[PDB]
DNA sequence: TAACAGCTCTAACAGGAATA
RNA sequence: AUUCCUGUUAGAGCUGUUAAC
DNA sequence: TAACAGCTCTAACAGGAATA
RNA sequence: AUUCCUGUUAGAGCUGUUAAC
């Protein structure tokens, strides 16, 4: 596919979610052919780098955010994979990156319990205008009964101003863990469950 | 310990011998600026190989 | 005079027959 | 040395032969081997440090043991199944407390969880039938101390480290069998366990080695070396005259992945003039399995211990006909005892020459070997000229049914005399399809009165059926009401099975008619079944299922004539 | 998800090993997704027959062996649940199949 | 590995009847089974019994 | 009870060890490639100090 | 080890639908 | 392969019984 | 609710490549 | 954004201790 050319346009203008928008579109060719390919490799040249990192948005991070919804793996790459000086590192780098995309399994740990999963919980900041927002999120690393292993994770939601979750929302993105791991192993209980936050934890969340 | 030093190590999207986090922490991380970036995200759960 | 740990050992190694004063 | 020449001369020389059971051995007998207990102290003792539930994470579990594993390598202790590991791992947990140490080792390998196996119990046979007398084995827990007992009833003298010096008095003034533990029982403080331990021998043990050496010749078997002390009183036990008098086979369950100890040793005492040799055998089990099978004149209370499935099991009695009850199609013969002929051949035959001699001859007799012959000699004069033939006598079956169980010949003779027998003096036609006997309505004679009630019975809403005829959508076959005859061998009684079929005229050609058979007998259920059968029980025997006992002989106008006698009613039980 | 067009280029061919690897490889857009869903429906159209029994080999046996360490249950439906005249034969085998599947008892 | 009859040698019954019931074990907290029955579609020679 | 083996489902479902809110796990002891860190270890368990009185806040 | 006897099983196909 | 097991066509596997080698 | 102290983390940039 | 996380520049959130409202 090629880029549609409103995008270059775009870039002069420095209009992030305009920039991404229109690369979604530009990637629409593919929406109907989802089967031939397994990974997309969409390339941002450095004269868009303008639209690359402003305050309040990342361009990578919200293409990827708008491709994922529609189920089709992108590595993006931009001209640092192709700016360094060491061949071999990025060679290994795309390589892995694009063989675990496609759905393969490049490693996993060896000897590892199918019975305990390990969540880990952190959170970002958006700078509101009036204050601060706090976006927490949950991961998962469990190993289903199976041989191959899953990595899951998932936003713990309304609003939030402390990164602290109560004990409501820690109660309930638990749940939808414990559902999760459910799930994968027909149903049996994870005998101990591993919770990594950055933060400390207070007495409700406990 | 033994459960964090192993998990530094499952970073298909890291080119290195390991990380300085469990990729549990770096993933929630990248999916909380993920997440922060696209509020209309927050229904769905989502696999590591879309993100990384 | 022992560690806890050795008493654990003991303990749970024979726990069929050993008192309990309280 | 080849197994099987080791066998032979075992076999050849087993009244003068040591054993020498190591820790393998008990491998099988349910007890936890030198890794598990290893593995055991591991899970025990890293559970206790680290708190964390004994019962709630297994131990033979692959992530489990490499978590321990590499809890215990962060301590720096040594690395993997390596020496000086077992008895670290021992002085790790007790902390050098032998009396806890004991009580542990007594607990992992005590006299409940074993269940002796055809090795102990066929050794234990060994010594208490005394061609072996003394068996050193480097275990602990008793698992022949048991065995042994069990089969043979009798008590038996072990030896160990508390005593230490009955094994020699015992060995002079010969009061076999001995069972000498070279590391003692756990029952007893000296155990002899740890590598420091390990080191040293009892003096008066180690002296019965070597005396015990010059009498008989050693087997050692589940041994793997690793051990310094048996390894120099060997050394040492083979450094006398005649060490081993029939010479010493180490036996291992591989020759490739044996110790280069043992090779080494083998290859030493080779130098100092014994005939040792190490063969493969195996497992332990397996080799005690074949030496005991090679055992001549073993007694028979005692191997009805060594060998529980050899005697006949579930012998449940069957309960009485007292009191809705379900009518088979096995009709009893109630004939015991039968006459036959017999013919001497001046040269050996060959069933297949037989059965080709009667399909050239095509004779009026019936024979099989075992030649026992039914029908006329003259018969057998036409297939066998007198050159052949030495001499003509008789033969009594005495028991019908336990000579047609044991050789499968009289089943396939006696079955095709009594289908002679029952289509000799009918029209009803006799074929055979693969090995099975089908007695066919003919189809020239279907008019007869006899087949009538068999047209009742295969007739639609009563009215009158249909015996004989043609496919509806075939060129040429042809079918025909049947019944497959065959005779059923049950428990001591012999009966002979009618099933009813359709028969098709071409052999090869029964499938294309496949759909008809089915169509035919879709339809045929319980009560239509029921009149068919009775049918064709009138029709076989020419008297209604009641109170009957027809009898029936073959070739009566024959010299050699067998007259079986079948009751005219099928199986039948009512319900309890 | 949809199946390769090589799988009908194998089936063609008649062979029967790469016909099964090509089904499951085709099953890496699920398995992207494993956690979405609880049994997969794998369909075979009766243009495949020439590989769907044969000597040395079954495509069914060889499917569940390379689907079951990955632990995702399969309903494999064949023809059969199309033409089938009591049909209501299939709403309870298959259901009784599905829920089996997906939990179990 | 391979196997030329249908009926498992004493060491092979052995050790699937160990597993059989390690797993029981396992489902059972480690109690020892009371009753086993083993189906077989051909007959039990001496080693399987 | 944490190391007791083979326990009833009932029994463990009762009891539970309740939770370990306050954790608490011990320091080996000592031992003996040791690493040495920046930390100076302060023992001056107490301190002595003035204080001054204000008639405002 | 080569035939022969029986008892029983699976391996490929084909195949129609619950007393009419 | 939603199922079921009814047959057909074959071969093996065990037991044996002889002849051996 | 407004300061103050500490602990800790993320937000934006910039930035070189593993004992020399 | 093949990656890694070392720095810099800032701000926020948690705790506390005061002053109150
Ligand atoms: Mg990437």
């Amino acid at each position: 596919c090629l880029a549609l050319d409103e995008c270059h346009g775009v870039a002069a203008n420095g209009n992030g979610l305009a920039l991404a928008d229109k690369i979604v579109q530009s990637m629409s060719g593919l929406f109907r052919q989802k089967h031939a390919f397994d990974v997309l490799l969409v390339y941002l040249p450095a004269s868009w780098k303008k639209c690359f990192e402003y305050d309040g948005f990342d361009l990578h991070d919200r293409i990827k955010a708008k491709v994922a919804p529609l189920n089709l793996p992108i590595q993006i790459i931009n001209d640092t994979a192709l700016t360094r000086q060491c061949r071999a590192n990025v060679m290994w780098g795309v390589s892995v990156a694009l063989y675990a995309k496609a759905g393969g399994i490049p490693w996993k740990l060896a000897d590892w319990d199918k019975d305990e999963a390990y969540i880990g919980l952190s959170y970002a900041i958006k700078k509101n205008a009036e204050g601060q927002e706090y976006t927490t999120c949950c991961s998962q690393v469990f190993d289903p009964d199976g041989t191959g292993f899953e990595f899951v994770a998932y936003d713990t939601r309304d609003r939030k101003g402390n990164p602290y979750l109560s004990y409501q929302e820690m109660q309930s993105v638990l749940s939808k863990s414990l559902h999760l791991y459910q799930s994968s192993h027909n149903g049996r209980m994870p005998r101990k469950i591993f919770i990594h936050k950055t933060t400390h934890f207070t007495e409700d969340e406990i | 310990c033994s459960s964090i030093l192993a998990l530094t190590k499952v970073d298909w999207n890291n080119n290195t011998l390991y990380k300085k986090l469990p990729v549990t922490l770096v993933y929630s991380q990248v999916f909380a600026d993920v997440v922060k970036q696209t509020p209309e995200i927050v229904n769905e759960i989502y696999d590591y190989r879309f993100f990384m | 005079v022992l560690t806890d740990n050795e008493f654990y050992q003991h303990y749970l190694q024979n726990s069929q027959h050993m008192m309990w004063f309280l | 040395l080849t197994d099987n020449e080791f066998y032979q001369h075992y076999l050849q020389n087993s009244q003068h032969m040591m054993w020498f059971l190591g820790a393998g051995t008990s491998r099988s007998a349910g007890l936890p081997t030198a890794s598990d207990i290893i593995w055991d102290l591991k899970h025990r003792y890293y559970c206790l440090h680290e708190n964390q539930d004994y019962q709630k994470h297994d131990i033979n579990n692959h992530a489990i043991k490499s978590k321990i594993q590499s809890y215990m390598d962060s301590k720096g202790f040594p690395l993997q199944w390596s020496p000086e590991e077992y008895s670290f791992y021992f002085e790790l947990v007790f902390r050098d407390d032998y009396e806890a140490q004991r009580k542990y080792l007594l607990e992992a390998l005590a006299s409940r969880k074993v269940s002796l196996n055809i090795g102990h119990r066929v050794l234990a046979a060994l010594l208490e039938m005394n061609q072996t007398k003394v068996v050193f084995t480097t275990n602990f827990d008793d698992v022949i101390e048991t065995a042994f007992s069990d089969i043979s009833g009798k008590h038996l003298s072990v030896y160990h480290l508390e005593g230490s010096y009955a094994a020699l008095s015992a060995l002079n003034t010969e009061a076999f069998p001995i069972y000498a533990k070279i590391h003692g029982d756990f029952r007893y403080q000296k155990i002899k366990n740890l590598t420091p331990d390990l080191q040293t021998n009892d003096r008066e043990i180690h002296k019965c080695f070597l005396a015990a050496a010059i009498r008989f010749g050693l087997v050692v078997s589940g041994y793997s070396g690793r051990d310094e002390n048996v390894m120099t009183m060997l050394r040492a036990a083979i450094d006398q005259n005649n060490a081993f008098p029939h010479g010493l086979y180490w036996t291992v369950p591989s020759i490739s992945k044996s110790e280069p100890a043992v090779q080494d040793l083998i290859t030493y005492a080779q130098g100092k003039g014994v005939r040792a040799y190490l063969v493969e055998t195996g497992t332990f089990d397996e080799m005690l399995s074949k030496i005991w099978r090679q055992v001549k004149d073993k007694p028979a209370a005692i191997d009805a211990k060594v060998r529980t499935a050899r005697v006949c099991p579930v012998s449940i009695p069957l309960p009485g006909p007292g009191k809705p009850a379900l009518r088979t199609n096995a009709l009893p013969v109630v004939t015991q005892s039968i006459r036959c002929g017999v013919v001497t051949l001046a040269s050996p035959i060959t069933f297949s020459e037989l059965k080709e001699r009667i399909s050239q001859k095509s004779p009026k007799a019936l024979l099989t070997y075992t030649v026992l012959f039914l029908g006329g000699e003259p018969e057998i004069r036409k297939i066998f000229s007198n050159d052949e033939i030495n001499s003509i006598g008789q033969y009594y079956i005495d028991e019908i049914a336990q000579s047609v169980a044991a050789s499968t010949f009289l089943k396939s003779f006696v079955e095709e005399a009594i289908l002679t027998a029952l289509l000799r003096e009918k029209p009803i036609l006799h074929r055979v399809r693969h090995r099975t006997h089908y007695a066919v309505i003919p189809n020239a004679s279907a008019k007869d009165d006899r087949f009538l009630d068999l047209r009742k019975a295969v007739g639609f809403k009563g009215d009158l059926g249909y015996i004989t005829g043609n496919v509806t959508n075939a060129k040429e076959l042809s079918w025909a009401e049947a019944v497959s005859i065959r005779l059923e061998e049950r428990g001591g009684k012999l009966w002979i099975m009618l099933k009813p079929e359709i028969w098709i005229k071409p052999l090869d050609r029964r499938e294309e008619a496949t759909d008809f058979i089915r169509s035919r007998r879709r339809y045929r259920f319980n009560q239509c079944s029921y009149q068919i059968l009775d049918a064709w029980i009138k029709i076989l025997f020419g008297s209604i299922g009641g109170g009957g006992t027809v009898n029936i002989s073959c070739f009566p106008d024959a010299e050699f004539k067998a007259e079986f006698e079948i009751g005219t009613r099928t199986a039948f039980s009512l319900g309890v």
